[PDB]
């Protein structure tokens, strides 16, 4: 991705990312936007067209009005973790909400990157009309959905395999190469999706 | 639609 294209994506994200009120880690918030800027501009422009907001948060997700109804609720796939949405650092789908500083694997989650996994859910649901539950992807998911680990989450929910695979594809060259070797059909699928 | 981060 040329510098001008990365800049173009950062400009597009400037219209999508919402920063919190009050004090927060501005450098880390910018670092999260920079990682999101590696997503194909086709998806980012569609997010902007749909007025999808990527909300960066200073506190828990359930402190936000729109997610208060999730207080005490155990998310899909989080059975046995002993936590509820109150403790979850990222949310994706019809909206996107992310806790600043929790990007890396092991910060209350086990994704390769918090913001790319969550935003992949929004792209899947809003931009691509739930392609992760299409018959085509379900066939790919049936074969390769257990090759990225966390088989009791990624290997069970096609939308989660899609989101994590999407994050692998776009985080950096290392993860992009790891996905190609582990899930070649998924890699080719995402490669064709961006054309 | 809501989906959580990977546990
Ligand atoms: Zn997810």
């Amino acid at each position: 991705m040329d510098s001008t294209t990365i800049q173009q994506n950062k400009d597009t994200l400037s219209q999508i990312v919402v920063f919190p009120t009050g004090n927060y880690d501005k450098n880390e918030a910018n670092a999260m936007v920079n990682r999101l800027a590696n997503i194909d501009g086709k998806y980012l422009n569609a997010l902007k067209q749909n007025n999808l907001k990527i909300k960066l948060l200073s506190g828990k997700l359930t402190d936000e009005k729109e997610y208060a109804y999730l207080k005490g609720v155990v998310p899909k796939g989080w059975e046995g973790t002993g936590k509820t949405w109150d403790d979850v650092p990222g949310l994706g789908g019809s909206t996107v909400a992310l806790r600043i500083g929790f990007s890396n694997k092991g910060k209350g989650h086990d994704a390769i990157n918090l913001e790319l996994h969550a935003t992949a859910h929004a792209i899947d649901h809003i931009v691509l009309n739930d392609i992760s539950k299409s018959a085509q992807f379900k066939q790919i998911f049936a074969k390769e959905g257990r090759s990225l680990g966390n088989v009791n989450f990624l290997g069970v929910y096609p939308e989660e395999f899609f989101a994590e695979s999407f994050a692998y594809y776009y985080l950096n060259q290392d993860t992009n190469s790891k996905l190609k070797s582990a899930c070649p059909q998924t890699y080719s699928f995402l490669q064709n999706l961006a054309k | 639609e809501v989906n959580p981060a990977v546990p």
